[PDB]
RNA sequence: AUCGAGAGGA
């Protein structure tokens, strides 16, 4: 389960960067190595490697 | 010829300020730095390796000389300029110099065709700079050169500026090095362990720690040795046996000095018989080598390993070359019969907190270990750069190779943050050091720049650490320690406290071996019985027959500034024949009169050729010279007998002592510069005088002479500093005389109206009319604009309506087209003073202003604009804002008698005596008894004496020559009742009081704490965004937090209506829609009145939930963490 | 509680391979006279000589008699661990546990730890210390 | 009774352990690691003080009469030399930490007499 | 320092042993040998008649009360075996291991003067 | 007290002196050390007490109970007293003693912190290091007992 | 110190077990690949590290 | 604005 948006805030900055929350960041990395993992166990890949 | 009890207390008060005139107060950050940048940058570079890369080709990169020159400052253009440290303060830079190093590179590829390229001054960093050390611009100028600087002359220096913003190292407390302590714990598998953090003198490397532990209760005593980079123990026979002692015969040579005493020899047996299997050196490698580099290693490199762990990692102070182990064998062997007198008890744990075993890291050494790391860092990189270059096989250009951020950056940013280590490791590196200079009043700044710190750790509650040690006598301040979580933990230098800063053993141990020292490898050890060893820096590096004429020998070496040094600790442990001589730095000691048989070496020739130090150059350092004056360490006061003054030199009826060694020269200097300022802090209960020297540091004054000039973001000056009336004679080093921080009030003692009850005070009105505690704040507001891309751009302008989109309705008429406010407009709060705009992707342009911080209501004091590093427009606008006491400020006299203002009594209300005389403050009697601040009592009397005698009076602390009896004949004598007591007349009827009223002058402080910067309230203001609660802080108008225990009061009234308001409806109320059916808040559309479960997939069993917002964020959490929260409503 | 070693004086392991002509001089008075008399074979007796110095006042003040300690001793080991013992005359109060039936030398040792640390002679253990007195409130 | 002290072997310059000849029924004090072997002239081979009866002026080293910091009597005066002076101090350790007794030394330069009052 | 002490023994055992000679040891309450020790007389008669009749009925009842190969139970039943099964059981160790942790305990509380 | 305290140095010097049940012997010399000290802070508080007049003001405080303490005036006229670490007199912080200004093994009462002075009279600079040393084990107290108290 | 060990002989991680039979003072390293097995003498300060040492010093010096 | 740090107050 992926929050909401006020669980994670992204709370503008003095300028117009917009600061993600550590959430958000988090989810990134869960995003990231799901997606990658996820064209590793469907092509072929290394037992060890998928481990 | 002897300086008669007549004139010593002059004599003495001479010979200190001799020393202030020498020393001054900030001497340790000063020396420690210049020892810094003369040796520890130097040795730091040498000792580093070269690095040797090649693919054919390779170069060695050496780096041999520094080269530090003075602080420039670079522009756009790039035209080096010398930059001043108020420049550096204004425009926000570092003060820093640049640090060269020349670097030698050789090419050799084959056939001697060698040829080498020196690269002289090459450019490695830049290092801040310590104000008014040696490298410093402000070095060796005068009182005008400072003040044609815009400097102050009083200002001591010692600190740094890291981006404008100044920055104090505190010296850090440290368990010494080199010397083996055997402490017990209690609650542990050993009965004792003896530890010695070894490290090499020159800082080649970090502390390596040996441990030599007791296995706890064959059954007997087992010893092992926990030795680095070795994965497990080890017991301590193998590791002698690794060092080629085969025969248990040649292993207790070393460990028992003494063969006739059989109860070290049974405890040691178990150990001989534990380690019975191995009997051979090769074995006894192999062993030891098992265990660290792998569990799969041929056995040439496992013995390759473990004697490469020996000779190197295990006790690196004794030695690190080849062909040592007789040394490293001596000293293990020393550590294991140190841990067997443990055991034994002849011999006493270790103690933890005595100082005699603490060392005092001072900026020089914090800086070494910073620039250690970050010319690792910096070589590393150099190492890569060229290696990918020679594996394209192409040449490569060192200043390319070479980025000079790291040093740079590194130093920077450690000073900058005080997070004290890498800026990557932000977690593992320790905070604390490095804080922002306290500029509050002139004694705050003196006593932060003699901050020490033990870094214990705030949180831990054992008090043991928190004490005050016996041995901080002479060397930290009995009285000033913060009261709140780090009492005892944050301390201060005592004012003649000098921290040593390191020096060279090598004469010494040159003088040694001329005198009747042997050798360590040199000896056979039947001679160790009766001998005493000799300890250097830790090093048992030889033996002696008579240590008595060796120790006279030495003493009187130091004493003529022979190649004994004056900071060379020198102690002879007589009991146990130990003598151990110091040279490192951090050891901190204090200057004590040596005495002859019964009498002091300081003769009244001393004293004359002092009395004119400003004619004839004689100075502190000639004292000291002469043989006169002795700097003692506390590990050498354990061998020293002191004399508290020359009367107890005195032959009496009954001689205590008649061998004393040592004499005060004043007892006054085991105070600090804070507990200094207490007139008669021994009429005081001890924790009063902590909470002055705290208090002392928030009083108002002038902080600094150059104060028109600072923009500071905080500053308070008094109208009218006053100089104490009543003093100690240590306020003439401290400069308080110059930079006082309070005034002389007619202080009344007394119950009237019943305004100043429980710690209060009633002020008149008049005086307070008259510029009595009068003070001006000064607040100064920074400002850039950013180009940092054609994206979005800063820039001052007066905003206007039809361009700017978050405009204020705030009124911007007092703006210049410039967009800065000018000096001398009358600024209330939420006023502009800065007019920033900002180009967005009310349009084209954002309002970005600066705003004043809200209810200030000053005067814009000055306008200062400028260009930062980087170089676009920055501009600082002091705004000054007139404080006049009122009721609710703090004010305090300097006995920790602290109170606020209750009300203000106009002249013709106040009490007053005979002659018209009204108190300026009236404090109630009942914050004496309790509090038991006599000092106060004596302070007012003797004020009296001065105000009416033309003087200033004499508190200092231990003096026989002032009591309360002689200041009470000196008060009678000006027509006043000799306790200080006055006939005082109602100033709302006139009639007599009757009781006599205790009234005189007393010095009063005005504390930063006023009222007018803590009044807050809020109704209905800004919240939080993640819970939508009120926001936190006076600058934020934020809430007041009703917190748990407020909570528990109102549960406990059982009003819960309140606690329901307090808690959901003036925090956060809010509504959710919960489905009936799975209790999952769920989809509402109240526009079109649409409200649904994707879950159920209902749309008609939706209810409405009243709950707070911070319930409705836990119950999301919950569910983030798969938790399902159901609000069942039924 | 009481342990043997809050009472003794000193241990020490003799080897005494004769009982009749002890190491000691002093010892030898009951040695033989204990000896002539066959209740417990000269034969089975070991060579390794356990002799424990108890001090007389420790034995008072439990009021503690050798036979007490002996008692304690022959019940926790039985018989395999013979004791002999004097009367509660001679200036020395001593007593002598030579083993009767890792070598015996070290074994005895560790008899000798285990007799002097935790065999119970009187009391209840795990009560360390007690003071007695008249209470004023 | 006093204690005993470890004795090594005369060829490898390790540590004698105990051991019993059944043949002659005498001690022997044998090497592990060689084999060699000795009649031991003690008989006796642990000794254990529970009561610690320890003299320490056995202890004492006369150089601590050259200590400023410990204090001088002169109403206690040498029985080895006259020597009118002496320094005196506790026992101060593991053991001796009961009983405050006071142990005196002489502080005439090569006499170095000690002893407790 | 209540600890009153004395050392009387005017009773001696007095029981007559084998070879005609009565017991001459000062035990205080048992006599290793003869057991309790019962007052007696010149010629070691008990004085009390009672005690006399039980001693005798005592002395009494007292006086009524592959083979080739060797054997590995002997191993395992002697006193040597015994004595060093209980000295070398778990729970024993411990008991001595914490006896002797206090007395490290108190080698620790000898400096008390000291902050340590 | 003093020369009392003095006596009992002697005993215990001589072995003179024997324990007394539940307490061995340094802690019997200590026990009656610290009660020879308190005989003397109390009756010289006794003394101070009854010097006072009903005029005063340190007086006129205690009897309503608004604010000090019969021992806060016994403090400020006659004697400040025994300064205490962890309940125990100064402890020996230098090798066998409180400070370099003592010699060896000194267990009188100046040497292990008996303020012999009144907060008027002043504390000598010894006292005033052990005064402070009392003050600063108070500090610690209340600075480390809320933590844990509020827990 | 791991416990279980790469084979010399075959190269798979953490194949070797070894057992130390105090009783006998003799520590056995086998193998469970390729069933490789090396006794070696110990000592009560041996370990398996040790063993694992022995067997390796024996495989370097059989094969010179 | 957020985070952290530090210094303070009761
Ligand atoms: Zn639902
Ligand atoms: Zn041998
Ligand atoms: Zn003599
Ligand atoms: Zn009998
Ligand atoms: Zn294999």
């Amino acid at each position: 389960p992926v929050p909401p948006l006020s669980v994670r805030p992204a709370v503008v900055m003095q300028g117009s960067a917009r600061n993600q929350d550590d959430l958000t960041h988090k989810l990134a990395d869960i995003v990231k190595i799901n997606n990658q993992l996820r064209r590793n166990e469907q092509n072929g890949a290394a037992a060890h490697v998928i481990a | 010829d002897e300086i008669t009890p007549d004139l010593w207390q002059e004599a003495c008060w001479i010979v200190i300020s001799s020393y202030f005139d020498e020393k001054g107060l900030v001497r340790q950050q000063l020396d420690s730095f210049d020892e810094f940048i003369q040796m520890s940058v130097q040795r730091i570079v040498e000792d580093a390796p070269p690095i040797d890369l090649q693919a054919p080709p390779r170069y060695l990169l050496k780096f041999e000389q520094i080269y530090l020159s003075k602080p420039t400052h670079w522009e756009r253009d790039g035209a080096p300029s010398p930059m001043m440290p108020n420049e550096a303060r204004l425009r926000n830079l570092t003060y820093s110099a640049p640090l060269y190093v020349d670097i030698t590179k050789t090419v050799i590829k084959e056939g001697e065709e060698q040829l080498q390229t020196q690269h002289q001054k090459t450019f490695i960093g830049k290092i801040p700079i310590m104000l008014r050390s040696t490298y410093c611009l402000l070095n060796g100028l005068t009182d005008r050169d400072l003040c044609e600087l815009n400097e102050c002359p009083l200002d001591p220096g010692g600190y740094f500026i890291i981006n404008g913003s100044e920055k104090v190292l505190i010296a850090q407390e440290k368990m010494a090095t080199n010397t083996v302590y055997v402490f017990a714990k209690k609650d542990s598998k050993y009965a004792y362990t003896g530890e010695c953090r070894s490290c090499l003198e020159n800082s080649s490397r970090p502390t390596s720690t040996i441990w030599v532990s007791m296995l706890a209760r064959a059954i007997g005593q087992r010893i092992v040795a926990t030795l680095p980079y070795i994965k497990q123990e080890v017991p301590i026979i193998i590791v002698f046996r690794a060092l080629g002692f085969v025969s248990d015969r040649d292993i207790l040579e070393h460990i028992i000095y003494d063969f006739e005493d059989p109860e070290m020899m049974e405890m040691v047996k178990p150990s001989l018989d534990e380690a019975f299997v191995i009997q051979e050196q090769n074995v006894a490698l192999n062993f030891i080598g098992s265990r660290g580099a792998k569990p799969g290693v041929t056995k040439e490199k496992r013995i390759k390993y473990a004697k490469e762990v020996l000779q190197k990692e295990m006790l690196p102070h004794v030695g690190v070359s080849d062909f040592c182990e007789t040394k490293k064998a001596y000293f293990l062997g020393y550590m294991v019969h140190r841990l067997l007198l443990a055991a034994l008890g002849r011999r006493e744990l270790d103690d933890r907190d005595h100082y005699g075993n603490k060392r005092l890291d001072l900026a020089g050494p914090l800086l070494a270990f910073l620039f250690r790391g970050m010319f690792k860092n910096l070589l590393k990189e150099v190492r890569i750069y060229a290696q990918k270059f020679i594996d394209r096989g192409k040449d490569f250009n060192l200043e390319l190779a070479i980025k000079t951020r790291i040093i740079s950056d590194g130093l920077k940013y450690s000073l900058a943050t005080g997070n004290w280590g890498d800026q990557k490791k932000a977690h593992q590196a320790r905070a604390g050091v490095s804080q922002v200079l306290n500029r509050l009043t002139f004694a705050s700044t003196l006593s932060h720049l003699r901050r020490l710190n033990s870094p214990i750790g705030r949180d831990g509650k054992l008090a043991k650490p928190r004490q005050l040690h016996n041995t901080l006598w002479g060397m930290v301040c009995p009285a000033e320690t913060p009261e709140g979580h780090a009492v005892g933990l944050v301390k201060n230098l005592a004012l003649m406290a000098y921290i040593s800063v390191g020096s060279q053993p090598s004469p010494i141990l040159e003088f040694l071996e001329e005198w009747s020292m042997e050798n360590l490898e040199e000896i056979s050890p039947a001679a160790i019985a009766d001998a005493t060893k000799i300890f250097v820096n830790g090093c048992w590096v030889g033996i002696h027959k008579d240590p008595e004429q060796l120790m006279n020998t030495l003493r009187k070496l130091r004493r003529q500034m022979d190649i004994i040094v004056s900071e060379v600790s020198m102690i002879r442990d007589i009991r146990e024949r130990e003598i151990r001589i110091y040279t490192d730095a951090g050891r901190i000691c204090r200057p004590l009169l040596i005495v002859e048989k019964q009498k002091l070496l300081l003769k009244k020739r001393h004293i004359d050729q002092l009395k004119e130090r400003e004619y004839n150059n004689y100075s502190w350092q000639d004292l000291v010279a002469s043989g006169v004056v002795e700097y003692i360490d506390t590990l050498e006061e354990e061998t020293v007998m002191l004399a508290m003054t020359p009367d107890d030199l005195q032959e009496k009826e009954v001689a205590y002592c008649s061998t004393y060694t040592h004499c005060e020269i004043h007892p006054s200097m085991i105070l600090g510069v804070c507990a200094s300022i207490i007139p008669f802090p021994d009429h005081n209960q001890s924790p009063r005088n902590t909470y002055q020297s705290a208090m002392g540091k928030q009083a108002m004054g002038v902080y600094i002479t150059n104060f028109h000039v600072r923009m500071d973001t905080l500053a308070h000056v008094l109208y009218y500093p006053q100089k104490p009336l009543v003093t100690t004679r240590s306020m003439e080093y401290l400069r308080f005389r110059e930079l006082p921080a309070g005034i002389n009030s007619i202080v009344a003692i007394a119950s009237y109206t019943g305004y100043n009850q429980e710690d209060s005070v009633i002020m008149n009105r008049s005086a307070v009319d008259r510029g009595f505690f009068r003070s001006v704040f000064y607040r100064s507001y920074k400002e850039q604009e950013s180009k940092k891309g054609f994206d979005q751009e800063e820039v001052f302008e007066k905003p206007t309506r039809e361009t700017c989109q978050g405009m204020r309705h705030a009124i911007y008429d007092k703006l210049d087209d410039d967009g800065l406010i000018a000096p001398g407009v009358r600024v209330s709060g939420d006023d502009v003073i800065i007019g920033k705009t900002v180009t967005l992707p009310r349009y084209t342009k954002r309002d970005c202003s600066t705003f004043l911080r809200t209810s200030e209501t000053g005067i814009v004091d000055q306008v200062m604009v400028t260009l930062n590093q980087e170089g676009y427009k920055f501009c600082k606008i002091r705004v000054r804002s007139v404080r006049i006491p009122q009721i609710g400020d703090k004010f305090a006299s300097r006995h920790g008698q602290k109170g606020t203002c209750g009300i203000q009594y106009r002249q013709e209300d106040m009490p007053f005596t005979c002659e018209g005389i009204t108190p300026d403050i009236i404090i109630n009697p009942h914050a004496i008894p309790s509090r038991m601040t006599i000092g106060h009592l004596i302070e007012c009397l003797q004020g009296k004496v001065s105000a009416n005698k033309g003087e200033i009076g004499d508190a200092t602390p231990f003096n026989d020559a002032v009591n309360v009896q002689k200041i009470s004949n000196l008060l009678s004598d000006y027509g006043y009742h000799l306790r200080g007591n006055e006939v005082l007349y109602n100033g709302f009827t006139g009639r007599k009081i009757t009781s006599q009223i205790f009234i005189g002058p007393t010095y009063y402080q005005r504390l930063k704490h006023m009222v007018d910067d803590k009044i807050h309230s809020r109704a209905r203001g800004p919240i939080q965004i993640l819970n939508r609660q009120p926001m936190e802080g006076r600058s934020r108008d934020g809430g007041l937090r009703f917190g748990e225990m407020e909570r528990d009061c109102q549960i406990a009234h059982g009003a819960a209506q309140f606690l329901r308001e307090r808690l959901f409806e003036a925090s956060d109320p809010y509504q959710v829609h919960v489905c009936n059916l799975c209790g999952i808040m769920a989809i509402a559309n109240t526009r079109t009145h649409t409200y649904e479960c994707r879950g159920c997939r209902n749309k008609t069993q939706i209810s409405l939930v009243r709950m707070p917002y911070a319930c409705k964020l836990l119950f999301q959490e919950l569910m983030s963490m798969s938790i399902a929260p159901r609000m069942m409503s039924v | 509680h009481t342990t043997l070693r809050k009472v003794t004086a000193n241990t020490a392991i003799y080897y005494d391979p004769n009982p009749q002509s002890t190491v000691v001089a002093e010892d030898q008075e009951w040695v033989n006279v204990y000896y002539e008399m066959p209740d417990f074979d000269v034969a089975r007796i070991s060579p390794w000589l356990l002799r424990v110095e108890l001090d007389r006042k420790h034995m008072t003040d439990r009021k503690l008699t050798m036979e007490q300690i002996a008692e304690k001793i022959n019940a926790g080991f039985g018989d395999d661990l013979n004791c002999i013992f004097n009367d509660d005359n001679a200036e020395k109060l001593v007593l002598r546990i030579r083993i009767m039936n890792m070598d015996d030398d070290v074994f005895l040792r560790c008899i000798e730890s285990n007799m002097l640390t935790d065999m119970t002679l009187q009391g209840i253990e795990q009560i360390s210390k007690v003071y007695m007195h008249l209470p004023q409130t | 009774p006093g204690f005993v002290g470890i004795r090594f072997c005369q060829e490898c310059n390790n540590m004698l352990y105990p051991k019993e000849d059944k043949e002659n029924r005498i001690l022997l004090y044998a090497c592990r690691n060689c084999d060699y072997q000795q009649e031991a002239d003690n008989s006796c081979i642990y000794v254990n003080k529970i009561t610690h009866e320890v003299d320490e002026l056995t202890q004492i080293i006369a150089d601590v009469s050259q200590d400023p910091t410990l204090p001088r009597t002169e109403d206690h005066p040498c029985q080895k030399c006259g020597h009118k002076e002496a320094v005196f101090f506790q026992s101060h350790s593991a053991r001796a930490e009961d009983a405050m007794r006071l142990y005196y030394v002489c502080t005439a330069p090569h006499c170095g007499h000690r002893w407790t009052e | 320092t209540f600890a009153g002490k004395f050392e009387p023994v005017q009773h001696w055992c007095r029981a007559p042993r084998p070879d005609g000679r009565l017991c001459e040891r000062q035990d205080r309450l048992k006599c290793p040998f003869h057991g309790k020790i019962v007052p007696r007389d010149d010629e070691g008669r008990p004085l009390d008649p009672e005690d006399r009749a039980r001693e005798q009925r005592r002395q009494l009842q007292k006086q009524e009360r592959y083979p080739s190969l060797t054997n590995l139970k002997a191993q395992a039943d002697t006193a040597r075996a015994r004595i060093g099964r209980k000295v070398f059981a778990k729970a024993a160790v411990r008991r001595v291991v914490a006896a002797m942790n206090r007395m490290d305990q108190k080698k620790h509380e000898k400096f008390s003067n000291q902050f340590n | 007290a003093k020369q009392d305290v003095i006596e009992v140095i002697e005993k215990a010097h001589n072995n003179e002196l024997e324990p007394t049940p539940g307490n061995t012997l340094r802690q019997t010399f200590e026990n009656q050390v610290n009660r020879i000290l308190n005989d003397a802070r109390d009756k010289t508080g006794s003394s101070a007490q009854k010097s006072l007049s009903e005029y005063n003001n340190f007086k006129s405080m205690v009897v309503s109970g608004a604010k000090g303490s019969k021992i806060n005036i016994s403090q400020v006229i006659a004697v400040v007293g025994q300064q205490n670490v962890e309940g125990k007199r100064i402890p020996f912080g230098f090798k066998h003693r409180t400070l370099p200004h003592f010699i060896k093994d000194d267990y009188g009462p100046e040497s292990r912190g008996f303020v012999e002075n009144s907060y008027l009279a002043g504390l000598t600079p010894t006292e005033f290091f052990f005064h402070a040393m009392g003050g600063r084990e108070g500090l610690i107290d209340t600075a480390v007992k809320t933590a844990e108290t509020g827990y | 110190l791991e416990t279980q060990f790469t084979c010399p002989f075959c190269n798979h991680e953490k194949s070797c077990d070894v057992k130390m039979d105090r009783a006998r003072n003799t520590g056995v390293i086998s193998c469970t690949v390729c069933l490789e097995e090396f006794q070696t003498p110990i000592t009560y300060l041996s370990e398996p590290v040790d063993v694992y040492s022995d067997w390796i010093d024996a495989c370097e010096a059989a094969n010179q």
